[PDB]
């Protein structure tokens, strides 16, 4: 229930995503530059931040 | 990037290489708690948490800091792999 | 619901100019005329 | 900011000595930018009258509007004593910074496009 | 430089002009700027929080005989302005009862000790015969801007929480001009000017900025290290 | 002028009034994720 | 409302320093870091050369038999000398420098003068050849920001050539503005200043002048009319 979480998870899930990294893919893959390895930083919203420099 | 890549990738004869030793080194010392680091405490890598700062959980940021330090010996047919296992268990229990 | 304007949202204009956006910024950082009116939305030049 | 001024006010007025091109920019004749020979050789009012130590010089005048980002003037940079805009030299001190060696950085770019 | 002369020129509540000149050059902005910014942002007010409307559940529906629907009625509450006469006050309720046929405006609100409504004549619902609108509204005292899905506000069960435009502050522009003084022509004539709804004057906006302002620089003197 | 820094922006810039719509495709619409879930019958693959 | 940033500083030496405000209000990085930008490069008090006379040289482009350096460079490393004041009387001085090839002229070889502290003895200021005279009067003057040699014109006697007056200490500002979140707060700001010094005062002495006039200035809005 999402108003069942509290504020406390969101700290934990720092912690929990600290160091690991994620993989964006944006489809056609057509080179192998298609899916890249981020470490992910939690933000408000609900769009994922893309750095400039990879758009290309 | 990662720190000190450069050096990590200059290390191995294949980039390949590097990665297999990274992820068995993070493996070793998630099994053993972390006990078995040839990491000083200065060396240990830190998180930032709300209370304070503490041991940075992630064993493959462990496992690259270790290897930079140049205290660990990798390669091909080192060590029998069950003489490896049950030796490291004796120490680290 | 009665859904606002947030970041990710699509606009466009009638002239095929289209994209989402990626900064909501307060009022007082939007470039403003000498008159002290900010404007609304920023468009890049780039996409003409 | 890389990009130089070009001017047309001057452009082509020959001198005798510096001041007298300098002289002409006071009463409006020439501009900053424009090519001019000041004796021999062909060079711009910005390059003689903004000489400045360094890099730090060079864009504290930028701050306070005395030369903008696309004039051309004299910088003395690494030794060197540049004709340059102060654009080309904060791009020269943007690697620099960036890469931590003041050295090879400049080896890396080029400052004259 | 000697210490500029500070001119002060209102029109009412809602508009002000502030001359301080002479200026050493580049001071307009200097101080301009900032003010401008914490006028715009860190201003407090009174806004419209919550509403609760008698035989309305939500704000997606319409009230018989009542020509705007709640959307529309929380949307004119929106652009009501109060002011708290009481520094003290945080929270007031503002009772409205109306039977059609009437426009009924924000000069209908019940009289409550200690507010004032700043725009009477604003114009709220359109009562047909035999409507009627019994409503209560519920003006808090913020600053910023607080969304309906933030405060969540609700005196009761019905409550309809409302987007909360708290800065009173409407409009800041600054100007500077090239004032001369003596042999020296590069100083500055800074002046402020400040659009607000009335609630808060703009001496008053012009003044909580400056203290602001100066709160903040005082955070630059306990160098921890 | 530059809401920041109270400086104007170096070169005029071409502002005025112009149209903008709102699109029917909005990130709240769109934004998914899964962890664990349904599975299909045959392949017993994550479902779509 | 906000709890009160926490102001750190990390100085090296006495000519750079970073200094961190957090947590700050959103906006408030902005509305604090470009006025103190401002003040810092164009009102912390400092000294600086603004004429040079050289025997037997006519202007500024022409160069000195026996030296390597022409005017224009003696003229550039003048702009670099860095040089206190000990006595606030103390308004306006020049230096003297009577060398002879084939040494280095560098800054401690101007004769010693009553409250004036060179920062920077080692300094290089000429390099000079068997045969070689360079006798050189630089004028120092007390100011603020930049000003040109062709604006102020200083001029101590006949041929004596102005030079651009680097007054202000500090050489360079660079502020940056980091998003930081307290607990549920996601949009407030943390501002990291960095100052650049030329040593005669220490970039936390510069901020703190800046910090200073910046409140000084807020005094300002008192007296209306
Ligand atoms: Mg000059
Ligand atoms: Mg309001």
């Amino acid at each position: 229930r999402q108003r069942d979480i509290k504020d406390e998870v969101w700290d934990a899930l720092e912690e929990v995503i600290h160091g690991k990294v994620v993989l964006l893919n944006r489809a056609p893959t057509l080179h192998r530059l298609g899916i890249q390895a981020f470490q992910p930083v939690l933000v408000e919203g609900q769009s994922i931040q893309l750095h400039p420099l990879v758009c290309e | 990037a990662e720190p000190g890549i450069d050096k990590l990738f200059g290390m191995v004869d294949s980039k390949y290489r590097l990665t297999v030793v990274v992820a068995k080194r993070a493996q070793q010392l998630l099994r053993h708690g972390f006990k078995n680091t040839v990491l000083e405490p200065e060396e240990r890598p830190k998180m930032q948490t709300l209370e304070g700062l503490f041991d940075d959980p992630n064993a493959v940021t462990w496992a690259m800091k270790e290897l930079l330090t140049g205290r660990l010996v990798f390669g091909e047919n080192l060590v029998p792999e069950d003489r490896l296992q049950k030796e490291m268990e004796r120490l680290y229990p | 619901q009665k859904r606002k304007l947030q970041v990710g949202d699509k606009l466009a204009n009638r002239h095929g100019n289209k994209g989402v956006v990626a900064k909501i910024l307060p009022v007082e950082d939007m470039p403003h005329l000498p008159d002290g009116t900010p404007v609304d939305v920023i468009l890049n030049p780039l996409g003409v | 900011i890389t990009q130089v001024r070009k001017e047309k006010k001057g452009a082509g007025l020959e001198f005798a000595t510096p001041e007298e091109a300098l002289a002409a920019h006071e009463r409006g004749e020439v501009a900053l930018n424009a090519p001019i020979k000041v004796a021999g050789r062909e060079t711009s009012v910005g390059r003689l009258k903004y000489v400045f130590a360094n890099p730090d010089e060079a864009l504290l005048a930028v701050a306070h509007g005395i030369v903008d980002l696309q004039d051309v003037v004299t910088v003395r940079y690494m030794g060197k004593r540049l004709e340059t805009s102060p654009g080309r030299i904060l791009f020269a001190r943007i690697v620099a910074e960036a890469v931590e060696d003041e050295k090879v950085a400049w080896e890396l770019i080029q400052l004259d496009v | 430089l000697k210490a500029p002369v500070f001119t002060v020129r209102t029109q009412g509540r809602e508009y002000g002009e502030f001359v301080l000149e002479p200026l050493e050059r580049g001071f307009g902005v200097t101080l301009g700027n900032p003010l401008r910014r914490i006028l715009l942002s860190s201003i407090p007010g009174t806004a419209v929080t919550s509403v609760y409307i008698e035989d309305v559940l939500h704000e997606f529906s319409t009230i018989p005989g009542v020509k705007e629907d709640v959307v529309e009625i929380i949307l004119n509450l929106k652009e009501l302005v109060v002011r708290f006469l009481n520094p003290s006050l945080q929270t007031v309720t503002l009772l409205l009862k109306a039977e059609g046929p009437k426009e009924v405006k924000a000069r209908d609100f019940l009289p409550v000790a200690d507010v004032e409504i700043m725009n009477p004549d604003l114009h709220i619902a359109t009562l047909e015969e035999g409507g009627r609108l019994n409503m209560e509204v519920r003006v808090d005292r913020g600053v910023g801007y607080v969304p309906a899905e933030k405060h969540g506000i609700k005196d009761r069960i019905n409550a309809i929480p409302v987007d909360a435009v708290f800065s009173p502050v409407r409009r800041v522009a600054f100007q500077v001009e090239d004032t001369r003084l003596g042999q020296r022509t590069d100083l500055d004539k800074l002046t402020l000017r400040i659009w607000t709804d009335g609630s808060v004057t703009p001496l008053e906006a012009l003044n909580q900025a400056v203290e602001i302002l100066r709160e903040h620089l005082t955070y630059f003197s306990n160098p921890q290290a | 002028y530059d809401g920041r820094t109270g400086e104007p922006i170096e070169g005029p810039i071409v502002v005025g009034q112009m149209f903008i719509m709102k699109l029917y495709h909005m990130v709240e619409d769109k934004m998914h994720a899964r962890s664990t879930g349904p599975y299909s019958l045959i392949t017993q693959q994550p479902l779509g």
